[PDB]
RNA sequence: AGCGCCGUGGCGCAGUGGGAAGCGCGCAGGGCUCAUAACCCUGAUGUCCUCGGAUCGAAACCGAGCGGCGCUACCA
RNA sequence: GGUUGCGGCCAUAUCUACCAGAAAGCACCGUUUCCCGUCCGAUCAACUGUAGUUAAGCUGGUAAGAGCCUGACCGAGUAGUGUAGUGGGUGACCAUACGCGAAACUCAGGUGCUGCAAUCU
RNA sequence: GGCUCAUGGAGAACAGAAAUCUCCAGUAGAACAAAAGGGUAAAAGCCCCCUUGAUUUUGAUUUUCAGUGUGAAUACAAACC
RNA sequence: CAAAAGGUGUUAGUUCAUCUAGACAGCCGGACGGUGGCCAUGGAAGUCGGAAUCCGCUAAGGAGUGUGUAACAACUCACCGG
RNA sequence: UCCCUCAGGAUAGCAGAAGCUCGUAUCAGUUUUAUGAGGUAAAGCGAAUGAUUAGAGGUUCCGGGGUCGAAAUGACCUUGACCUAUUCUCAAACUUUAAAUAUGUAAGAAGUCCUUGUUACUUAAUUGAACGUGGACAUUUGAAUGAAGAGCUUUUAGUGGGCC
């Protein structure tokens, strides 16, 4: 029937994205180490675009991602500013979703002057128990059409866990 | 100018085979070389050292000597009017055992086995092989094959 | 002014009073075999010459 | 141009507009289907070939004056939409020129057979024995306009020509009553151009999906 | 309506890859270099320590290649420990040592070189291999094949290696990736090798786990507590294991409780068998007549 | 085709230590004159030809590619 | 017969969709003191075999399935080609004599087999 | 030693065709200094760790070939790494 | 040396159609009434065309094959017939 | 093959002569049987790369616009990007497949089988590997046909424009 199924957070990807590296991006990173509690990984250019004012290799964005408890504390935070009110687009085809945070001094952060101001982008993975057969080592293999978790499911969920509405 | 590179003209027999890419099936390693042991020469293109002149591909040869990797094999290579003798040493990937020489040698023990057991019984072994005789007299019965009369067919477009 | 190249009449020479095989000796070429199969085989072949040696009575 | 008696014969190797020519004069003959080219199979039944029973090469330039004049002839005739010529022929083979130049010029060419490796000339569609050149597909009652266009197109080409009333239905592979045969059941569909027939092989809820007049 | 990516020409062009790659169960450019011999020793056939870690077992065997298919000197596993009174951690560091020690006295009891090469008797925990004895045979070398094992230092895979040495056999390696070799200078301290020799990790963590969290130490070692088997014990457990798997590894099987004709009788009822062509010419008749008559 | 000089605002150009773009003409708008010109003031207009690299610093420095100009060669 | 570990040949084994799996085994799964590696015990590492599980993996079956592998007097002795002529034809090219002989297409079948060691109601 | 590349698909504030993030497909359609061809998918590719076999000794072998040279290459052996 | 393309020169051949009056010949009786058939227009009436298409006694004759007219009319072709 | 070589030379070949070692050998511009290699002729494109004609279907999410209630993330289109299943014709520098003719090797005394000897090589080993000792099997001596004698060496001429 549906003994193991459970369909539970994998991880919360939370990415912020600078055209500039140094004063505003060494803020950036401590912003998201005082939210997560991990020390972030600042994603490098890959090509230079000379029209948004980036080149490659110049360390543009820093983004982070949590793993259990913490990534569902962090997306009840993110939801009570999104209002528990996510558009039916932000939910991927492949049942995974996401959305945009301004100005991050929202979730009971403080404004933390010395800082300043950032907006985020969450994406939450969403997967279902016994998922490891993916990304294991030796003996890999596709989870069946049974144990795919699809749009459809990753909406119904958010519904009845954080109690929200999907608004289209 | 001209081309004659060491790899020249060998497009076609240097390449791989259809879907048959990619790794050397251990056999081929497991597989064991010794010296009077006659072996073909057929280069494996996903294997760039110790591989043969294009020339050599196709030939088959005689082991002479075994080391770790490789073995070296005897050819005769014709030269204007006269053969020499040219020493190969080819890694174990680009040769393999001739089936030849291999019916050959089970003769040599089915030759063996005849004449051994007929040397004490009725005797009447003939061992050399004769070629496809002339057949011998055969009558032919028309018991329900009344012979079919074929004519030639008329012309027809298409 | 000239031609360049021909392979007419090459045949013919050869064949006239040539292709010949390498006559094939019993005991062949023992030179560019593994060299501590040499070192060892002199070694080999020295010991059943003393052993025969001995047998001679 | 040269004349066509210059590059008749099939004496070079197929040489190709390829990535290696680079630099070809397109083809004359851009249009190779004419008249009702968007009719129904079952519309017309009876198909003319004009077969060439030698071996040569067509100028593109050849089979537009022909193309041209066979259904020029067979539109002013019977009308623009009772038939479908079809061309089956395209020029690919590039044929080269030497031409001979009077001057040496700037860049100091050359003289008569240094270098006299050519340029692209024309196009032309190696035919050989027994390949057709122009199907058409008519009614049965016509027949007369069609092989009279396809005589007037013979004196076109070079060499030797023939008119093939055929036993196939249009342009299918089928013959006249086995065609109609499978056309008894639903064993047959229309796209618009061709005929899709239903396979013994495949899906069969697939197959059902299409023809369900078979499996009735 | 947008790639269709599994197309006709993609499976006709597709080759597929040696069936344990597809499986994901060999590494085949590892098992090359690995198995391939000097062809000037012919036919001396290499023999492979194959250690593989599954759920609730530490699967170790002694395997040399034929042309037809790989074959077993000898093989131990784990769930054979309880032989010997190793009844809890049957896969950790010091089943892995037991089961190595375990298959080289296996293989050395059957090659009749047992009486030399008897390995350690005073383990210190220290990196040593089994030294050639003057005026006799050599020892048996054997190469660990891990498989798709990662090299990290405190492996269980490593454990196997240290017992099979200690075993008697010869497995050649270094002691970089042991448990305790220090990073920074390089030097292995045999303490918290020997500690995990004798599982005492396993028991330097019991003691900890009893003192803090209760309910965790009832969710674990509920085996340990059930045996009456203490956190102090373990080391004389193991020690008892050693000395009874050297006196007696006599390659026991089981009693074969309904024998292979009764298995095969029982396993032969459920497995669903193949249709026939005669079965398919029904089946596509009745799924035809189902559309046939307007269902 | 080769040889030499070039590529920056609408035009003609300078430019340098590598950190960071100006000069003249014009263009628009003022002032002066009764009015126009001369004249005196303000401004605005930039993929520093392109893709890579040396570099913390390039439009300059190296490489390759593209385009521009002039000359030489070329008489059916 | 089932399963595992290591395999041989490397699609009859792969692909796509579905539907089953008793036992054991495999797995998913549980924990983060230690060894160890991460931005994240997710992957990798160690611990337990305990807290749950056949939903996935895995194995098997199903489909006028894709693909692949076979076979045929299937097409075809066709295309092509070795040899021969003071054969034909303006030529392009072609027919015959003695030999060798495909590829497509069509139809029928098939859907891994096997080596070693251990385990299994 | 880890990983998988082109491209496509569905998605996350500013962010759009293009900055970063996530998943799904993906036999190579990428990449490997250049010409072109061959080769390569737990790699030969991309990212990371340590080094200097780009070393010493001279011989045999293959291609070009007179079986000369030169160049390049192969396989050992003896040392040291 | 000769090509494409042609010949009711003559020979053989391939496919389809006609014959107890064929039918070909090869001469001569009619080619019609309804009907001035619809629209286009001074005009189109058998013949500017988009197109329809029936009948009457019928031996047969297009609701029209060519000359003729502004438009008719007329002579004449199939079509059958002594 | 090399040369300031291209009207020339050295070089190897073809040629003659002098012979020599032995006496039908295990040789052959040959076939058969067995076992390789090949990517050319043909074929193929509803198989990859590249070329290429024709419609049908979906387009739906998306580049061109309203025809329209100003107005429709819209009813009717031409539409470009495409995807799907069909279609016509092609490739010296495409290819799954794949000839014919040419081409490698084997078809036995230097062979086979059974014991056993040294060795500083290799083996966990008393296992191998190379070479042997000692035995055993010669009518059919291990396909066909031929064999003009078979093998060996020295020396040196001319030639190195060729043409059909």
């Amino acid at each position: 029937q549906n003994p193991m199924r459970d369909l539970k957070i994998e991880k919360l990807v939370l990415n912020i994205s600078v055209g500039e590296s140094g004063d505003r991006l060494t803020r950036a990173s401590k912003v998201l180490e005082q939210l997560s509690g991990q020390t972030p990984v600042q994603s490098k250019a890959r090509y230079t675009v000379r029209t948004f004012g980036i080149r490659r290799n110049e360390k543009i964005a820093v983004h982070v991602t949590v793993r259990g408890p913490k990534a569902e504390e962090i997306l009840e935070r993110g939801l009570k500013v999104k209002e528990y009110q996510l558009r039916d687009r932000n939910f991927s085809a492949t049942g995974n979703f996401g959305f945009g945070i301004d100005e991050h001094i929202d979730l009971g952060i403080k404004y933390d002057p010395s800082i300043g101001i950032f907006g985020m982008d969450f994406y939450v993975v969403m997967n279902r128990p016994g998922a490891r057969v993916t990304r294991r080592k030796r003996c890999k293999g596709t989870v069946g059409n049974s144990h795919k978790t699809t749009k459809e499911d990753t909406v119904s969920w958010f519904k009845q866990k954080y109690d929200a509405d999907v608004l289209d | 100018g001209k081309s004659h590179g060491y790899r020249s003209r060998t497009r076609y027999m240097f390449q791989r085979d259809f879907r048959k890419h990619g790794a050397v099936h251990l056999s081929t390693y497991l597989k064991v070389y010794k010296v009077g042991d006659i072996v073909d020469i057929k280069a494996n293109g996903s294997i760039q050292k110790g591989m043969p002149h294009k020339f050599y591909q196709g030939k088959t040869g005689v082991v002479y000597n075994v080391t770790k990797s490789s073995v070296g094999v005897i050819i005769n290579k014709m030269v204007g009017n006269r053969y020499l003798e040219k020493r190969l040493n080819l890694r174990v990937e680009h040769i393999k055992h001739s089936k030849c020489r291999q019916e050959f040698l089970e003769r040599v023990k089915a030759n063996a086995a005849k004449r051994a057991e007929a040397k004490a019984q009725g005797v009447a072994v003939q061992l050399k092989r004769q070629p496809a005789q002339p057949r011998e007299s055969r009558i032919v019965s028309t018991e329900g094959n009344v012979p079919q009369t074929l004519a030639p067919v008329p012309y027809e477009t298409f | 002014k000239s031609k360049n190249h021909t392979a007419h009449n090459q045949t013919r020479k050869a064949h006239r009073n040539g292709i010949k095989k390498p006559k094939t000796y019993k005991y062949p070429s023992l030179k560019g075999v593994d060299p501590k199969f040499r070192r060892n085989h002199k070694h080999a072949l020295h010991g059943t010459a003393k052993a025969l040696a001995a047998a001679k009575k | 141009r040269r004349p066509a008696r210059c590059y008749r014969y099939q004496k070079n190797k197929p040489y190709p507009k390829s990535r290696y020519n680079r630099a070809v004069p397109d083809s004359k003959i851009r249009i190779y289907d004419l008249g009702k080219k968007k009719a129904t199979v079952d519309e017309f039944p009876l198909c003319v070939h004009l077969v060439s029973n030698e071996l040569e090469q067509l100028s593109s330039e050849a089979l537009e004056a022909a193309r041209i004049c066979a259904n020029k002839y067979m539109t002013t005739v019977s009308g623009r939409d009772a038939f479908h010529l079809r061309v089956r022929v395209h020029p690919f083979h590039v044929l080269r020129i030497n031409k001979m130049l009077s001057c040496a010029g700037a860049d100091r060419l050359q003289q008569g057979m240094r270098g006299a490796w050519g340029k692209p000339h024309g196009l032309a569609a190696r035919v050989d024995i027994g390949q057709i050149i122009f199907s058409v597909r008519t009614k049965d009652s016509n027949k007369d306009v069609v092989v009279e266009g396809l005589r007037r197109a013979r004196y076109k080409f070079p060499g030797q020509q023939k008119i093939i009333l055929s036993k196939k239905w249009g342009f299918t592979n089928l013959d006249r009553p086995e065609y109609l045969k499978k056309r008894e059941a639903g064993e047959v569909k229309d796209d618009g151009a061709f005929v899709k027939f239903l396979s013994k092989k495949g899906s069969l809820e697939n197959n059902i999906r299409e023809f369900p007049e078979y499996f009735a | 309506f947008q790639k269709d990516a599994k197309s006709s020409a993609y499976s006709s062009r597709f080759q597929t890859p040696f069936r344990r790659r597809r499986e994901g169960k060999t590494d085949y450019y590892q098992r090359k270099r690995l198995v391939t011999q000097h062809k000037a020793k012919y036919n001396t056939p290499k023999y492979r320590l194959v250690v593989r870690f599954t759920n609730k077992d530490i699967i170790c065997q002694i395997i040399s290649s034929t042309i037809t298919g790989d074959v077993v000197l000898a093989a131990a596993y784990s769930h054979e420990l309880p032989r010997y009174g190793i009844t809890h951690g049957l896969t950790n560091w010091a089943a892995a040592y037991a089961t190595g020690l375990l298959i080289a006295r296996r293989t050395l009891q059957k090659l009749g070189l047992d009486e030399t090469y008897k390995g350690v008797e005073e383990v210190e925990g220290e990196y040593e291999l089994t030294e050639a004895v003057e005026d006799g045979p050599r020892p048996f070398k054997v190469f660990l094949d891990i498989g798709l094992q990662r090299t990290t230092t405190g492996a269980r895979v490593f454990g196997a290696l240290k017992g099979a040495s200690d075993g008697g056999l010869y497995v050649p390696h270094s002691e970089n990736r042991f448990p305790g070799w220090d990073f920074e200078t390089e030097e292995i301290d045999p303490e918290l090798l020997r500690s995990y020799i004798f599982g005492g990790h396993v028991s330097q963590y019991m003691e900890e786990l009893a003192d803090d969290d209760e309910e965790r130490f009832s969710e674990l070692f509920k085996g340990y507590l059930a045996d009456d088997i203490d956190a102090d014990s373990l080391e004389d457990i193991y020690t008892s294991a050693h000395e009874a798997i050297r006196a007696d590894p006599a390659f026991k099987p089981t009693e074969k409780k309904f024998t292979k004709e009764q298995y095969a009788a029982e396993s032969k009822k459920y497995r669903q068998t193949k249709l026939s062509k005669e079965e398919r010419a029904a089946r596509v008749a009745a799924k035809i007549a189902a559309l046939a008559g307007q269902q």
